[PDB]
């Protein structure tokens, strides 16, 4: 009508050159990497702090907002990516079921009687992408929300899968988690845990007691399961409470030697 | 950063060339439609 | 065509700048993290002192 | 019709020499990834 | 350093969906040049014939 502007076109080779160049910009290397800074950030806040400073469950709240907000952005790119490419794909299939205008077809288009599919006006119609299917649970988010407990207090048992209020009802009755093992007498220089078993071990007589048996069931109680050497995986929980009670144990001796110097 | 730098012009190039091969194999099914509406007319030229 | 040509420019401008910032931002923050990691290292330093 | 054949012949040689370089591209490019992993981790290696 | 480094995670995480939004804006507003650029593709072939 009047100016002859179609108000679209079927697709052509020279344009599907184009078609096939065009792609969303990829973020997924930068969101690794804010990932991965993040992360380390947490770790380096976990000893940065002086064990005797208190009051960094404000800092703790900020950065496990910042993360949940990178969480949702993440969630939020890959809704985009997997949105574009499905559009891209209605696009080409709409565009090839249409036929090619060579003679009169190109008239009709312009005329308004025929009709072909447009990017604008499918990105336009694009459903919001939704954050559905996505937990924002990570074993960092998890270190990070447990961190202000283990400063307080080496032992404590913040998770309530079994029970919202606590371990059992009111009364957690969990004792207290040791850094030295009964079995070896050190701190856990490798602290690995199994999924099924839940439970952090050394591993420096865990291999032994594994050595010649496929599976042995864990040596610990309220389970009874058996586990192979590859089931464990790095545990940082048990490594932040060991590190946490060295700090804090030679802050308050070198506090109390101060002190009783300063005293004579 | 060089060799991050090719990898992502060459990854690029890559899936454009894969999207040329599968716009190719769309135009020789274009083609392979049309010598066969081609062939439909020879036959009928030649039952003719 | 003239259009999508500067539309393109100020696109990559555009990732160019963002890329550019969030390196910055990365570099800064790694910078930042070297800072702490020398403060850390003054202050093992002085509590050995 | 021959012409147009002939045309549909050289489009999928062509066709199949990129498929082949596009196997060898993905195996090279997995190379490429592996070989910037590296680079990345000796990078962080030399700046620590 | 912690503050500035808090500060810091807070303008990365400004940064984060500001990069989204580039992209959103980057990918947006081309496939419109890129229907343009089909129109002229499409208007050559149909000026030619």
């Amino acid at each position: 009508n009047d100016n002859p502007i179609p108000k679209s076109v079927p697709l052509h080779p020279k344009s599907g050159k184009y078609f096939h160049n065009l792609h969303a910009r990829d973020l997924s290397n930068i969101y690794q990497q804010c990932y991965k800074q993040i992360d380390e950030t947490i770790n380096q806040l976990v000893d940065s702090t002086s064990p005797s400073t208190i009051g960094i469950e404000e800092q703790v709240a900020d950065i496990t907002s910042t993360y949940k907000l990178l969480s949702t952005y993440e969630s939020e790119s890959n809704s985009f990516d997997e949105h574009i490419k499905d559009l891209k794909k209605n696009f080409k299939q709409s565009s090839d079921a249409c036929p090619q205008i060579d003679l009169s077809t190109w008239d009709k288009y312009r005329t308004g009687e025929l009709t072909a599919p447009k990017l604008s006006e499918l990105y336009l119609n694009m459903p919001t992408p939704e954050p559905a299917t996505m937990v924002n649970n990570t074993d960092t988010l998890k270190i990070l929300k447990v961190l202000p407990y283990i400063w307080n207090d080496p032992t404590c048992v913040i998770p309530d899968l079994q029970n919202p209020a606590d371990e059992d009802d009111l009364q957690i009755e969990g004792g207290k988690i040791e850094l030295t093992c009964p079995i070896t007498c050190k701190p856990y220089e490798a602290p690995l845990i199994s999924r099924k078993c839940n439970h952090v071990f050394d591993r420096d007589g865990i291999q032994n007691y594994l050595q010649g048996y496929t599976t042995r069931d864990c040596p610990q109680a309220a389970c009874s399961q058996v586990v192979s050497m590859r089931d464990f995986v790095r545990d940082p929980i048990m490594e932040l409470r060991c590190k946490i009670a060295k700090m804090k144990e030679s802050q308050e001796q070198d506090k109390r030697s101060s002190q009783a110097i300063d005293v004579l | 950063v060089e060799a991050q730098d090719e990898l992502q012009q060459l990854k690029e190039d890559i899936n454009s060339r894969q999207s040329k091969i599968q716009k190719y194999k769309d135009d020789t099914i274009y083609y392979e439609d049309k010598k066969k509406v081609y062939l439909e007319n020879i036959k009928k030229i030649e039952v003719n | 065509v003239e259009e999508l040509t500067e539309k393109c420019s100020l696109k990559t401008d555009e990732f160019l700048k963002a890329k550019e910032k969030i390196n910055e931002i990365f570099e800064k923050l790694n910078t930042i993290r070297d800072e702490v990691i020398k403060k850390k290292n003054q202050n093992e330093y002085y509590r050995g002192r | 019709v021959d012409e147009v054949t002939e045309k549909i012949r050289n489009r999928q040689e062509k066709i199949e020499r990129y498929t082949s370089d596009g196997t060898t591209i993905e195996a090279q490019i997995d190379a490429k990834v592996i070989y910037v992993n590296e680079k990345d981790s000796e990078h962080q290696n030399a700046r620590e | 350093l912690l503050l500035k480094q808090r500060h810091l995670l807070s303008k990365m995480a400004s940064s984060m969906k500001s990069l989204k939004n580039c992209q959103k804006e980057l990918i947006s507003t081309q496939i419109l040049q890129f229907e343009a650029q089909n129109m002229d593709v499409s208007m050559n072939d149909v000026i030619g014939f």
